RNA sequence: CCUAAAGAGUAACGGAGGAGUACGAAGGUGCGCUCAGACCGGUCGGAAAUCGGUCGCAGAGUAUAAAGGCAAAAGCGCGC
RNA sequence: GCUUGACGAUCAUAGAGCGUUGGAACCACCUGAUCCCUUCCCGAACUCAGAAGUGAAACGACGCAUCGCCGAUGGUAGUGUGGGGUCUCCCCAUGUGAGAGUAGGUCAUCGUCAAGC
């Protein structure tokens, strides 16, 4: 699917997601977007299943950009192994994403036929979403 | 058609301008510019996001209404809510007569169904940006910059520099030096 | 150009350490045509005492050789002496200590300040 | 020899020539440097003593050696062993090392039109190479090693190449 | 796992902050390299410690070219 | 100018086969003489 | 080195790497000097040898990991 | 007060880039390499003896915001204490409050000494 190329380091630890998305909040390609109205977490197969659907929709022009990548490593501790004895390894690859934040955009079709083209998409997505439009400011 | 209201704010803070917002459905904001000291104004949430609607409201001369003294202001930037959308803060710039000031300006595209790289080679039209950053007169500030795309072929690229602008104003990136693309014709996806 | 501002760049190091040390210091200028002399305090802030060939009795014409450098030495050393100094430090000023700064030098010892 | 012929004709002439406004900024040739980067000698270390004695005849000044500066071992070399010699000729020495390669030697090469002006680099130096090391009359012919290729590298003072050549027109030098 | 080593901690940092009062010999701070300077009154050990060389009060300046950060003891 | 290791240096005699002799410093010692110089090469005039 | 929560310290069969040496000069001091790289020009080398010039300023170097330092260079060379 | 040199204070609001200008003095280039001294070669650099030429190069002075560097007001993020919720995250009261960006600034300001007015 969608992974870095190489990464300095194979393993990484948990963190937290808080904050509201202040950068990357804008449509700054396209026409139209999809943009998340809740915070959680896109796992790289979720955004290839909803990149599809909204592909296969147009079928007839239109420019199309993914503006989130996943590049933080989770890992799997496997059945039947107790705690402890050193970390899991690395099973997939996953996004942060927080309030506020464009997934998709799109250009060179009707704003009727974005809007259903993005329905599809977010069926697939595991957070709330919402259709917005490019702006001035 | 280009009015607003503001009534004088006193109380600034974190803790006072989140209770505008719940309590009385207000916008703080703040007017700057000329040669005058700053000043924090109070404005309807309701009227702003009205004015707002309208295309050329950031490139258009504003009168702004502070007490009673009405002034020449320019909105210059606008502060969002990154999840809701609506507006949180907003700032305006005093205008005067002999003094050059900075706006975004949109583009229009024009006739693009009549294009020579879209009728006859089945491109498709690109618009790698929509607004410019110009720098003129208050004088003879334009609600819009024109562009058309009839006479452009499958592959041509539109730059900054190709496209004409009204008498006095200035491209501000063009002047830099760093022209920019604009719009483009390419082949279809499919 | 870069001739002189190699120069300077070689004499830093004496100079910094003399402001560490807190000493008084006698400075040298060299030209291809006059050479100059300068006792400073502490600090590089003030000039306690100051000689060159540009004084009103040693303009006579040949000022850019050995024996004139030995005349200004002999003649700050006595201006050193009424400003009440001794026990000051030598600076080269990235200079080699070979030739005209050598001459300056000496004439300064048997003048009487002592280094 | 070259020096008082240098200030008779051609530095006032030069000045007059490009319509100049002072008399310093005419070019003039500051330093002449030979060098001869031997690409042999790589494990063999043979030719160091005798490309020094050789090299002495042309000019008369004692040469120095130089060492490798990296590694690079698609060469099969490494710093710290000399690969290649040079020389820095200044004032008397390299005005009557000009006159002597510019003819006793230069016209009896073997085949020339003359020196291209191609072989400028933007600021106003000449540089041009020798095939053979024996074309000098200051050695022999039979107790000399195989071919060295002996260089020459001019400098001079001037702001670009055109008067760089045009400072060169003079000497006699065989431009095409 | 194959990752379980570390080292002990130097405790090193500042010792004396400004203002303070020192005497002859104290340690001001424990460093590798130099964050700090010596000053005037300061000096300089082989693994870069900063002491003190004069009675006086901490200063904290910093000062010339280079925007280094100088320790020097001062009057009190 | 360094001293003991710069070998010979003198002016030498040159002499062209066409009569053409300039005196110019060498490091030979010997009179010498050319086939050709400067005022008699092909190049030097437009043969 | 991170975890380690902007003084110190701080656990896990937590995440990553090194050591069990070297040097009589690789130590002391005086003096002197700046790198990597790019482009142009130049015999066999040709993207990369040595040479000339301009730019570059530390993107080099530091016996040995990583971190913190390095123009009075702590980097480089020579005499004692 | 005016100009040039030496040494400092302060380390870009002081830097870079472009243009103009300075030889009366000073400074710089300059001539030569006998003599002290020097180059792992070269009077290039270091050094010695002055002085015929020039302000070209360098350096200094004066202009310009183009680049760099400084930079508010207001808002936003975070946060100590007390209290709430739908509690992986937030809200309220109170105290505190950036970074980025915006309007806009900047072609520095001083001290001691010595030579000419
Ligand atoms: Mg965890
Ligand atoms: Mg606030
Ligand atoms: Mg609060
Ligand atoms: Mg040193
Ligand atoms: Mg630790
Ligand atoms: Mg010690
Ligand atoms: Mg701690
Ligand atoms: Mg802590
Ligand atoms: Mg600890
Ligand atoms: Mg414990
Ligand atoms: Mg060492
Ligand atoms: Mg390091
Ligand atoms: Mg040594
Ligand atoms: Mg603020
Ligand atoms: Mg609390
Ligand atoms: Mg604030
Ligand atoms: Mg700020
Ligand atoms: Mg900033
Ligand atoms: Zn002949």
């Amino acid at each position: 699917m969608l992974q870095p190329k190489r990464t300095k380091f194979r393993k990484q630890m948990t963190g937290h997601n808080r904050g509201l998305a202040h950068r990357g909040s804008k449509v700054s390609f396209g026409e139209y977007a999809l943009k998340a109205t809740s915070r959680g977490r896109l796992t790289a197969r979720q955004i290839e299943s909803a990149r599809r659907a909204l592909t296969r929709h147009v079928k007839r022009g239109g420019k199309i950009w993914i503006r989130v990548f996943p590049d933080k490593p989770v890992t799997k501790k496997p059945l039947e192994v107790r705690m402890g004895k050193g970390k899991g390894g690395v099973e997939y690859w996953v996004a942060q994403i927080q309030p506020g934040k464009v997934l998709y955009e799109i250009e060179g079709v009707s704003e009727e036929l974005a809007r259903e083209a993005f329905a599809l998409a977010a069926a697939k997505l595991p957070l709330a979403t919402s259709f917005v439009k490019r702006t001035v400011m | 058609d280009f009015i607003l209201n503001a009534q004088v704010r006193s109380d600034l803070g974190k803790g006072a301008s989140r209770r505008l917002r719940r309590n009385a459905g207000l916008v703080p904001a703040v007017v700057y510019g000329g040669d005058k000291e700053p000043q924090s104004v109070t404005l309807e949430l309701r009227e702003i996001a009205k004015l707002l609607e309208n295309e050329a409201a950031f490139s258009h001369v504003i009168a702004l209404n502070v007490g009673g003294a009405k002034e020449t202001v320019l909105i210059k930037a606008l502060q969002r809510h990154p999840a809701k959308g609506f507006v949180m803060h907003a700032d305006f710039l005093r205008v005067v007569a002999d003094h050059k000031l900075t706006a975004h300006v949109p583009l229009h595209f024009i006739n693009e169904e009549v294009a020579v790289g879209v009728k006859q080679a089945g491109g498709e039209i690109s618009h790698t940006i929509s607004e410019v950053e110009v720098s003129c007169l208050p004088k003879d500030l334009p609600e819009f910059i024109e562009v058309d795309m009839a006479k452009v072929e499958l592959g041509q690229i539109v730059h900054l520099s190709d496209l004409k602008a009204p008498k006095g104003v200035e491209l501000v990136q063009l002047a830099h030096g760093n022209d920019l693309a604009v719009a483009n014709i390419h082949a279809s996806r499919v | 150009s870069v001739k002189k501002e190699t120069r300077l760049r070689r004499a830093r190091k004496a100079r910094l350490k003399m402001r560490e040390l807190e000493t008084v210091r006698l400075c040298v200028y060299r030209s291809s045509q006059h050479i100059y002399a300068q006792v400073i305090a502490a600090d590089g802030g003030k000039v306690l005492a100051s000689a060159s060939t540009l004084d009103k009795d040693l303009r006579e014409g040949a000022t850019g050789n050995i024996d004139a450098a030995k005349k200004v030495g002999q003649l700050v050393a006595e201006r050193a002496k009424a400003a009440g100094v001794t026990q000051v430090a030598f600076d080269r000023s990235g200079f080699k200590y070979h030739g005209r700064v050598k001459a300056l030098a000496d004439a300064a010892r048997e003048g009487g300040l002592e280094f | 020899r070259l020096k008082e012929i240098y200030r008779k004709e051609i530095a006032p002439k030069l000045k007059e020539e490009l319509q100049l406004a002072n008399v310093m900024e005419v070019p003039r040739v500051t330093k002449i440097t030979l060098n001869m980067g031997l690409g042999e000698a790589v494990g063999d270390k043979k030719i160091i003593e005798n490309a020094v004695a050789d090299l002495e005849k042309i000019t008369g000044q004692k040469p120095v050696v130089t060492y490798a500066r990296k590694s690079i071992a698609g060469f099969k070399i490494r710093e710290g062993w000399p690969i290649g010699v040079k020389v820095t000729l200044r004032s008397d020495r390299m005005y009557e090392f000009l006159d002597r390669l510019l003819s006793i030697s230069l016209p009896r090469v073997r085949d020339f039109r003359g020196l291209n002006a191609k072989s400028f680099d933007g600021r106003g130096n000449y540089s041009m190479g020798v095939k053979e090391q024996i074309i000098f009359p200051e050695i022999d012919y039979d107790k000399i090693d195989a071919l060295r290729g002996l260089d020459i590298t001019l400098t001079t003072t001037a702001r670009t190449d055109d008067e760089g050549r045009a400072l060169l027109r003079a000497f006699k030098f065989p431009f095409r | 796992t194959r990752n379980g080593r570390d080292s002990e901690s130097k405790r090193l940092g500042v010792k004396l902050f400004g203002g303070q009062a020192v005497k002859a010999g104290n340690i001001l701070v424990r460093q590798r390299g130099t964050k700090f300077h010596a000053g005037y009154g300061v000096g300089l050990g082989k693994d870069h410690t900063l002491f003190a060389k004069v009675d006086g009060v901490v200063k904290f300046e910093t000062k010339g070219a280079f925007g280094r950060k100088y320790v020097s003891i001062v009057a009190a | 100018m360094k001293a003991d290791i710069h070998p010979t240096y003198e002016a030498i005699e040159a002499t062209c086969s066409c009569g053409n002799v300039i005196k110019t410093r060498s490091t030979l010692c010997k009179p010498i003489h050319l086939d050709v110089c400067s005022e008699c090469h092909p190049f030097y005039t437009g043969k």
